[PDB]
């Protein structure tokens, strides 16, 4: 028996049996986390230039 | 396509007022002082 995070596909069904899905998933999109922390001091004089 | 298809921050785009009006400062200052030294003269 094989128990693993295995995707169920037709070609995989066509050769062996899969149980009912215990976990439903979809395609995901992974990007970075761009973090721009709000300045405390310089954010005051921020807009034009010092 | 290779040529594709915000928070602007002004630095000196507005500085043009300076070398003209700021110049007018010493302008009217000098001209005035000339009028004064002429009057007292």
């Amino acid at each position: 028996i094989a128990i693993a995070p295995l995707t169920i596909t037709l070609v995989r069904e066509e050769v062996i049996d899969f149980s009912k899905p215990f976990m439903s998933l979809g395609i995901s999109i992974m990007i970075k986390k761009p973090q721009k922390s709000k300045p405390g001091v310089f954010s005051f004089l921020d807009p034009l230039a010092y | 396509g290779e040529c594709g298809s915000t928070s602007a921050l002004s630095l000196s785009n507005v500085a043009g007022v300076f070398y003209i009006l700021v110049g007018g400062l010493g302008l009217a200052m000098l001209v005035a002082l000339i009028e004064f030294c002429y009057k007292s003269r």
